């Protein structure tokens, strides 16, 4: 089955996407409308 | 007389028997 | 662009904003440097200020405990965590931040973000040198601080029994790691540290000589006694007499540089060759492949009770470091030494 | 524009940074003096190092069960 | 720009930086980490 | 000046033929980045099993795997 | 008739660095090699 | 729906989720200079845009499916007549050579030499042709009943009959591949 | 090795590592090795193209 | 002309001399492999595989032949401890000869490609200059790589056609070369499962074939042609040096930590097995399995294999060595002859005592004798002027069980101190310092020497990745910078 | 003003004054 160690790990790759995406989302937001 | 746990505690104490389940 | 004129995608709109000549250069590497290097510095300044080491080490290491700048540190995890990465979502910490700090996981926060910070800073100076169209020698020199950092903070504890024997991030905490390597590894005797000293302490010589040889062979290009005013960085001529500098050292020291380009590369070469050799010695100490003993002088000093060298004095001093710190340096061993079994000279 | 010496000599800089800067110093003063720094980071107070169970240094000694063990070492 | 003199800023800010540092040496002899 | 023609050289000749020829634009770069990040995710699987940082109930993760 | 023909050069200052380097390494390491 | 297909072809449908047979443009980059005797070596430049294999891809489905139709029709009846699984052939033929219960005299070492001469040389002769419609659809002895007099370039589909049966035979042998080791 | 004995005994009797003037001396030789590599590489990375790739740039 | 450190860059422009110069390196590597295997066979002592195995004798490449099935020799002997009735052609000496015969064949091929460098294959059509199609060249070699990977995994390892790999028990006692079955669940990523090795090379071999078919057909992007500098033979060098230090950290990492691809009967135990009490716990697990069923002490300690007690010894720990303590592990403490028993310590109050073992850090370590509950009761003190834990006053006797000193007791306070200082080193063994004239201080195993080379190589190849990645991105400014380059400031 | 130069200094300066308020209150924690 799925262990809690795998639950927190797959939750980290979701959280690692919301961090790495949001850093990428912030540099494609300032690139377009210049704030 | 001696468990295998408290024979590897006074001899090595880094033992994988002595380190796991050591919340007791 | 590209001398075939395609239409710009969102990459080109992102590449020119990152590679912008603003006040602080971000670049593509700054998506790796500035989040990681701010959290290594932010993790170190938080851990030295607030985070305890009472559970991982049994000793206080923060300003809130009573430590000052010299004795506060971000200390390594316990030897019971082995090489665990101690993610805050890890199996040890499990989401709780206030126990992740108590478990020494904030050490590996600083060590990993510092390691990817050094990758971000070394890629920064490939990226700037390609913008400025220079040669990439500033990055190649920074391979040697990355050779030192990876071999000591990462490669060394991976060969030992855990992240415990890593250096903690502090002043007095580095100092015991230094005294750990004398007592246990005899690391002064290791010939890779000897090439590391001769590189580090020989680059300090080259820094002081080249600075003083330039500053004392300057051309009189001004009238006043401030010689720093008589320079414009858009001048085409040398600001100091290389020919006078050569004749000076060829008569003082007998051997001088005659090539200005070889000089500045030799200033590049000595600290980098010195640190890469010393990094190999710490790789050797990760496996405890020490240069501890000269066996031909241990066989002689055990078969001759009057043969004393400064070497055998050093071996006795390391026995003193090993037995007197390891009841407190390695608390995971839980070794108690009765005071009559520790080595001891006369009347001390 | 604004090269680091028309900012520090401007009075509008100091009508901001004589209000936000002391209120941030006091915010750091009150983060520790209200004892909240001992709670967020789990550093023990000077009356919290030694419970009645142990009178020695703690030792974590267990990898995967360290989370509830450090709760027992701290005395919670 | 030039509403306050830069040398009077650098004197005053430098003074309570030396003044804050003297608190760090005062607190090194009393309270936590005073060895008493 | 022509090179040296060999029987194996002409059997292998169309393999060293289209040197310098590329797709315009980005091509399969976005396809590559999906495969890099899956392999980055795959290398985080095997790094943490061998570190005992992601725990699977099926593995033993010890020398006791050699028993069963 | 290879067009890729180059020559190696080694001036005397590089001779003196090279001979020094392999004697200083022999001064250093042979104490460990003879053990 | 794709546009680079659907004409003079049996499977006139745009199934492609990704366009593997898409004729793509190409641009030729120049060769970078690597001469040391020059002071500066440049990274090359864009030289030649080139306007631009559906014929190659048609041949390669036809070969795979026809080997699959020899495989699917050959594994069901050797399981029926002999009474051995299709995966088990080779384990039981190394011990005793047979065909439909009839013992064969060949050592297993000879089968490597027989197959790489016979099947190998026939594979060396198939690619000895330089006409892609003749490569897909040859004439001669392989058409003894004269399909080639019958046309299919119009709505007649006298060629579009092996191609559907080649497709699911690859799939049913792919279904044999997901059944052999696992189940 | 006699130097090494002199250092080890010095740190036991005088605690040289915790002395600020030794801390400044380490900052002088770590800074002096940083600045030797820093000034040494910026000059090397700014050399005017005078030679080819078949001969050293020191020519 | 060129400097001394730049001489090999005459090969960067012509691909025919690049074949010839990699062929000469390949002739030297396999020429080393056969020559080192001939040297190791000529000095290997196959007499005692139980108590003088290959990792004890300094054999470095002989555990790599034995890892992939080669267990027999042309001298009759095997590794498992029996006579080879048919050694075959793939002996140790057959493989040591097969690398030397290959070394001369690769030598002659390099002489051919050096003279016949100007092949028409290396000149691309319609420009006529020497060029290499590095995206397709990679697609060829990745296709061959996954074809060998799948071939090694489905046939050699799985035992379908090849022999198999080495598989042992958890405790290094019963180990052979036998075929493995691939394991496709989550269990295949446990690196102590040998089934995950076969399941790797099938799955990575199939994907490497499918990836190879991609890079044969699909040309790269133009934006990714310039950004990775694909038209240079050095941007493949930088990325390959990046590939081989990554691999050398993984390879030296699994050698040091232990894996199913690094058995302990071939490479010796790991340092984490001494530290974590791996064999000590099992030795106690088997004594308590016999004292619970009803048996004596000396009849239970005799049932432990002499090979299992040899793993429980600090001299076979790979981290008890030295950088210039050169040679075999037998050159340090001697060739092990026989297990000398199990030292059990009792004092005058009839209480058992347990020697605190030497941790792996300690060159020297004080001997301490702790009770059941972990409290020090006896030691060999440094100051003997007013002692309170001396062996003489506490009355420590030592009895052995099993081994060469079975049922024998020592009460002499000089004798007890000798065996107390041997019991902190592990199980008690009898050596001979006369057969090889042993020094007296331990060495490291080949598990430690392999790890030392392959992290020092993986770290020096990080710098070579840094150098050769910099020479591709900064290829245009290698000989210096332009004269008008002052536009980069404000 | 939220620019890159503003986020560079106030990434450093804002926690620096927060910790300097914290460290100053630690000098007067007696026990
Ligand atoms: C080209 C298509 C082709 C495919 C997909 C297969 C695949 C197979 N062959 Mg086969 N073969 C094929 C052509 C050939 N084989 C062989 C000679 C053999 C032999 C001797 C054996 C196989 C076996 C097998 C089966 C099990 C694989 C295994 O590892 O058994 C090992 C796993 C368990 C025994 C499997 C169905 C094996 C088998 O039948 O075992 C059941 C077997 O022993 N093949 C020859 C030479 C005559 C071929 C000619 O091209
Ligand atoms: C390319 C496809 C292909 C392949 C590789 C094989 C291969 C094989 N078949 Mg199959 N077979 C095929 C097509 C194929 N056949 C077709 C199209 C039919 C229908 C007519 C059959 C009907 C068939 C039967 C009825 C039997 C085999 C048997 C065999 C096996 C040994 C006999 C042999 O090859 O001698 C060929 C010799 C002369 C032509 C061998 C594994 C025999 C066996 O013992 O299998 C284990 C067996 O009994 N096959
Ligand atoms: C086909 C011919 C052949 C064969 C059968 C062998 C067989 C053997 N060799 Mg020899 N050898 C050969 C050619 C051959 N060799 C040549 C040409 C050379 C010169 C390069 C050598 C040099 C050599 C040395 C130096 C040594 C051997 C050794 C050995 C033995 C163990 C091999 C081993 O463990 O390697 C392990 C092999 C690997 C771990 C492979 C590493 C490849 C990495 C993992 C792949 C990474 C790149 C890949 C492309 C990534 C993409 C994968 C996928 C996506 C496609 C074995 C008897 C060893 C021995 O005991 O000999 C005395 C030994 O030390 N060989
Ligand atoms: C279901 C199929 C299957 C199965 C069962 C396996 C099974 C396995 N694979 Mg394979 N694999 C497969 C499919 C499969 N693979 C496929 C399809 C691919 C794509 C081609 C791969 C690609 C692949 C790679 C590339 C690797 C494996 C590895 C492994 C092993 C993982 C356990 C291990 O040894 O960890 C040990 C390995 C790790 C923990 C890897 C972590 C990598 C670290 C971070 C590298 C550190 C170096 C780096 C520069 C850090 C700096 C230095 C540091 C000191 C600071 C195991 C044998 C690994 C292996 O062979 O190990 C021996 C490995 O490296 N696999
Ligand atoms: C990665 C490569 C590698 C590895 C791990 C090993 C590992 C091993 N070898 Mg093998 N060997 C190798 C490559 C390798 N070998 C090669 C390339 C050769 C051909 C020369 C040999 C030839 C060889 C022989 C002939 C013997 C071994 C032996 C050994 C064992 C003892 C190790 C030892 O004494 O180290 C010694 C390590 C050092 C001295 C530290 C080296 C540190 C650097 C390199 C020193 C250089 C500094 C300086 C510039 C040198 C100048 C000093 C001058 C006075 C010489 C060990 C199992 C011995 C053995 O046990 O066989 C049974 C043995 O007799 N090896
Ligand atoms: C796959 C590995 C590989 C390959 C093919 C190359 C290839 C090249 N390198 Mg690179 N390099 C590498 C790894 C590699 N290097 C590594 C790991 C480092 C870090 C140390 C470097 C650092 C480096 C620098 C700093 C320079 C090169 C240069 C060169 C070029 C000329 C080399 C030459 O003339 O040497 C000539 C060497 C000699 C005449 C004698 C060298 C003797 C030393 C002491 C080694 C002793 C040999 C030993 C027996 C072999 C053991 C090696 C070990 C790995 C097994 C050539 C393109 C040069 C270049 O780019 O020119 C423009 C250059 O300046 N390389
Ligand atoms: C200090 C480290 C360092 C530096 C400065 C460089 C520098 C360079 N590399 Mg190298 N490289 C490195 C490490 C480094 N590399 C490592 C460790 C690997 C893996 C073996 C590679 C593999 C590699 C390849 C295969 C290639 C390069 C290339 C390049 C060049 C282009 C820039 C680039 O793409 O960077 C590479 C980018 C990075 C290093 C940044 C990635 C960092 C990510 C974001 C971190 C992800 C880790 C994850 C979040 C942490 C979880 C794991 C944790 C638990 C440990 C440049 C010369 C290319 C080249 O030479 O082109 C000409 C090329 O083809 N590099
Ligand atoms: C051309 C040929 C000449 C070239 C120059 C020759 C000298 C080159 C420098 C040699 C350095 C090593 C000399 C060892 C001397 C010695 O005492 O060996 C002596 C040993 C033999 O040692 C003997 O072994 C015997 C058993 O056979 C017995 O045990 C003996 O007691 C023991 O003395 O020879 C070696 O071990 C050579 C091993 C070489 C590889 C070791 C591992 C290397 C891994 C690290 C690689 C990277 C290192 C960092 C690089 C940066
Ligand atoms: C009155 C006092 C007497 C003089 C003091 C003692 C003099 C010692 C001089 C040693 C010179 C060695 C130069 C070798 C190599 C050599 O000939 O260098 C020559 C070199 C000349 O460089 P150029 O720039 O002229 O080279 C041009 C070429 O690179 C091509 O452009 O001079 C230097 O590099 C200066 C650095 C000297 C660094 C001195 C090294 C330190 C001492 C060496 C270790 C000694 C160990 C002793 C152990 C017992
Ligand atoms: C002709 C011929 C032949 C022969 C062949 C031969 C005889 C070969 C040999 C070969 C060989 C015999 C080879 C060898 C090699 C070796 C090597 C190659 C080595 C190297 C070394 C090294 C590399 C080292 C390194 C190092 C050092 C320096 C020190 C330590 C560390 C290290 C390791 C790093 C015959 C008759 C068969 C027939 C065919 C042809
Ligand atoms: C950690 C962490 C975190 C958080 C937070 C952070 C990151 C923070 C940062 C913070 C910071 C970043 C801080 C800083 C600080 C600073 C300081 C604390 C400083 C101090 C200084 C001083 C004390 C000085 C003094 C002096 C001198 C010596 C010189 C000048 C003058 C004077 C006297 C003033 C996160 C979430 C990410 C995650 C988890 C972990």
């Amino acid at each position: 089955a799925v262990t809690p160690s795998l639950k927190n790990f797959l939750g980290s790759l979701i959280a690692g996407a919301t961090v790495l995406g949001g850093i990428a989302l912030a540099i494609t937001a300032v690139s377009k409308f210049d704030k | 007389v001696t468990l295998a746990l408290d024979k590897d505690d006074p001899a090595k104490e880094d033992s994988v028997k002595g380190l796991r389940k050591d919340i007791n | 662009i590209g001398t075939y004129q395609e239409k710009r995608t969102w990459f080109d709109d992102a590449d020119d904003w990152l590679r912008q000549d603003r006040f602080v250069f971000v670049g593509w590497s700054g998506l790796l440097l500035f989040p990681c290097a701010y959290f290594a510095l932010g993790g170190w300044l938080t851990g030295t200020t607030f985070v305890t080491s009472w559970y991982t080490h049994g000793l206080a290491t923060s300003y809130l405990e009573g430590c000052n700048f010299l004795t506060a540190a971000v200390s390594t995890p316990a030897n019971s965590m082995a090489h665990s990465l101690l993610f805050v979502w890890g199996p040890e910490a499990q989401g709780d931040f206030t126990r992740w700090c108590q478990l020494g996981g904030l050490w590996a926060f600083v060590a990993l973000h510092g390691a990817f910070g050094l990758i971000g800073f070394m890629l920064r100076q490939f990226e700037i040198a390609r913008s400025v169209n220079l040669r990439p020698y500033n990055a190649i020199a920074f391979s040697a601080p990355i050779a030192v950092f990876v071999s000591v903070f990462l490669i060394y504890p991976l060969g030992q029994s855990g992240w415990f024997f890593a250096p903690s991030f502090g002043v007095a905490a580095i100092f015991r790691f230094i005294l750990f390597f004398q007592g246990f590894h005899n690391w002064t005797l290791n010939p890779f540290h000897m090439m590391g000293v001769a590189g580090v302490l020989g680059a300090a010589l080259l820094c002081a000589i080249h600075g003083a040889t330039v500053e004392n062979t300057l051309f009189e290009d001004g009238d006043g006694a401030n010689t720093f005013r008589a320079f414009n960085p858009t001048q085409a001529e040398e600001t100091y007499s290389m020919v006078t500098a050569n004749r000076f050292w060829s008569q003082i020291f007998g051997v001088a540089f005659s090539n200005k380009r070889w000089l500045h590369f030799f200033m590049l070469l000595v600290p980098v060759t010195g640190l890469w050799m010393s990094a190999i010695g710490v790789v050797g100490l990760a496996l405890n492949l020490r240069a501890y003993d000269f066996v031909s002088q241990e066989i002689r000093a055990a078969e001759d009770p009057e043969f004393e060298t400064f070497y055998t004095k050093n071996i006795l001093l390391n026995e003193g470091i090993r037995a007197w710190m390891a009841a407190q340096d390695q608390p995971h061993e839980r070794l108690v030494f009765p005071e009559e079994v520790l080595p001891r000279g006369n009347a001390l | 524009e604004r090269p680091f010496s028309d900012i520090l000599t401007s009075i509008r800089y100091w009508v901001i940074h004589s209000i936000t800067v002391p209120a941030l110093f006091i915010a750091g003063w009150l983060f520790v003096s209200t004892g909240l720094a001992y709670d967020v980071f789990g550093t023990p107070r000077p009356n919290e190092y030694f419970t009645e169970d142990r009178q020695e240094a703690p030792l974590i000694t267990d990898r995967f069960n360290a989370l509830e063990q450090v709760k027992k070492l701290s005395g919670n | 720009t030039g509403r306050i003199p830069l040398w009077l800023v650098g004197t005053v800010v430098g003074t309570l930086a030396i003044g804050l540092l003297a608190v760090f040496f005062y607190g090194s002899y009393v309270g936590l980490g005073s060895s008493l | 000046e022509p090179g040296l023609v060999t029987p194996l050289g002409t059997l292998l000749r169309p393999l060293n033929s289209e040197a310098g020829k590329v797709l315009p634009g980005w091509g399969t770069t976005v396809l590559m980045a999906v495969f890099i990040l899956l392999f980055a995710a795959f290398l985080l699987i095997i790094l943490e099993i061998y570190n005992s940082s992601l725990i699977l109930d099926d593995v033993s993760m010890s020398w006791e795997t050699l028993a069963k | 008739p290879n067009p890729n023909k180059q020559v190696v050069e080694l001036n005397r200052t590089s001779l003196y660095w090279g001979l020094l380097l392999i004697f200083v390494l022999a001064v250093l390491f042979s104490s460990y090699i003879f053990n | 729906r794709p546009e680079w297909l659907d004409g003079s072809l049996p499977g006139d449908r745009g199934f492609d989720p990704l366009g593997l047979s898409k004729p793509s443009e190409f641009v030729v980059i120049g060769v970078d200079e690597n001469d040391q005797n020059a002071a500066k070596n440049n990274k090359g430049s864009v030289e030649a845009i080139v306007q631009a294999g559906l014929a190659r891809f048609r041949e390669c489905e036809l070969i795979h499916g026809r080997w699959a139709m020899l495989a699917c029709l050959g594994a069901l009846v050797a399981e029926a007549t002999t009474g051995v699984s299709w995966v088990e052939a080779g384990k039981v033929e190394l011990d005793g050579a047979s065909y439909a219960g009839l013992s064969l005299p060949f050592s297993i070492t000879q089968l490597i030499w027989i197959e790489v001469i016979l099947v190998g040389g026939a594979e060396f002769y198939r690619n000895s042709e330089t006409n892609p419609e003749k490569r897909c659809y040859p004439g001669g002895v392989f058409d003894p009943l004269k399909l080639a007099s019958e046309d299919e370039e119009r709505a007649f589909r006298l060629k579009t009959a092996e191609i559907k049966h080649a497709r699911l035979a690859m799939v049913s042998f792919f279904g044999y591949g997901v059944q052999a080791l696992s189940t | 090795s006699g130097t090494f004995n002199f250092m080890i005994v010095f740190q036991a009797e005088h605690n040289i590592l915790m002395h600020p003037f030794h801390m400044l001396g380490v900052a002088g030789v770590f800074g002096g090795s940083l600045f030797s590599a820093m000034h040494g590489s910026l000059v090397t990375s700014s050399l005017i193209r005078e030679t080819t790739e078949n001969e050293s740039a020191n020519e | 002309g060129l400097p001394w450190y730049r001489v090999h860059t005459v090969v960067i422009n012509d691909p025919g001399r690049l074949i010839s110069v990699h062929l000469m390196h390949t002739a030297l590597v396999s020429g080393w492999a056969g020559s080192m295997a001939l040297f190791e066979i000529s000095v290997f002592d196959p007499s005692d595989p139980v108590l003088n195995p290959m990792w004890r004798q300094g054999m470095f490449v002989l555990p790599f032949m034995t890892r992939l099935g080669i267990t027999q020799s042309w001298g009759g002997w095997t590794i498992s401890g029996e006579t080879a009735t048919n050694p075959g052609i793939w002996s140790y000496e057959g493989v040591a000869a097969a690398h030397i015969i290959l070394s001369g064949a690769l030598f002659l091929a390099s002489v051919w490609h050096w003279t016949y460098w100007d092949l028409e294959l290396f000149r691309d059509p319609r420009t006529g200059k020497t060029a290499l199609d590095l995206p397709k060249i990679f697609g060829i070699h990745l296709f061959l790589s996954g074809l060998l990977c799948f071939g090694f995994g489905a046939f050699h390892v799985t035992g379908v056609f090849g022999p198999g790999i080495w598989v042992s028990d958890p405790y290094g006692l019963t180990g052979r070369v036998q075929p493995v079955a691939p394991s496709w669940g989550a269990d295949g990523f446990d690196p102590y499962n040998p089934g995950g090795i076969a399941s790797h090379h099938i799955a990575a071999g199939i994907l490497g074939v499918l990836a190879g078919l991609f890079h044969l057909c699909v040309r790269p992007s133009i934006r990714l042609y310039f950004g990775l500098s694909m038209g240079s033979i050095e941007t493949v060098l930088s990325s390959s040096i990046a590939a081989v230090f990554w691999a050398a950290f993984v390879v030296a990492g699994t050698m040091w930590y232990g894996s199913a691809a690094t058995p302990i009967e071939l490479f010796g135990p790991t340092r984490y097995q001494w530290d974590q009490g791996f064999f000590q716990q099992e030795i106690q697990k088997r004594v308590q399995a016999s004292l619970a069923e009803g048996a004596s002490l000396s009849d239970a300690w005799s049932r432990i294999p002499e090979k299992l007690a040899f793993y429980d010894y600090i001299g076979n720990n790979p981290a008890k060595g030295g950088l210039f303590r050169t040679g075999a592990m037998n050159s340090g403490d001697g060739i092990a002859v026989g297990w000398l028993g199990h030292a059990s310590f009792k004092d005058q109050e009839g209480r058992e005592l347990f020697v605190r073992r030497m941790p792996t850090f300690f060159e020297t370590f004080p001997v301490l004798l702790l009770d059941k509950d972990g409290i020090v009761r006896a030691d060999v003190p440094f100051r003997k002027a007013e002692s309170k834990y001396s062996i003489e006053q506490v009355g420590v006797s030592v009895t052995f069980y099993g081994g060469e000193l079975d049922g024998l007791t020592f009460t002499d306070p000089a004798t007890v101190k000798k065996y107390a200082r041997k019991a902190q080193l592990g199980e008690i063994f009898e050596f001979d310092r006369s057969t090889l004239q042993s020094d007296g201080v331990f060495r490291s195993s080949p598990r430690g020497w392999f790890t030392f080379g392959h992290v020092c190589f993986a770290l020096l190849f990080f710098f070579g990745h840094i150098w050769h990645g910099a020479r591709t991105i900064f290829r245009d400014v290698f000989a210096g910078i332009d004269d008008d380059i002052n536009d980069q400031v404000e | 003003i939220f620019t890159v130069r503003w986020l560079a200094i106030h990434g450093i300066a804002v926690p620096t004054i927060f910790f300097l308020g914290a460290i100053t209150a630690m000098q007067f924690i007696q026990r």
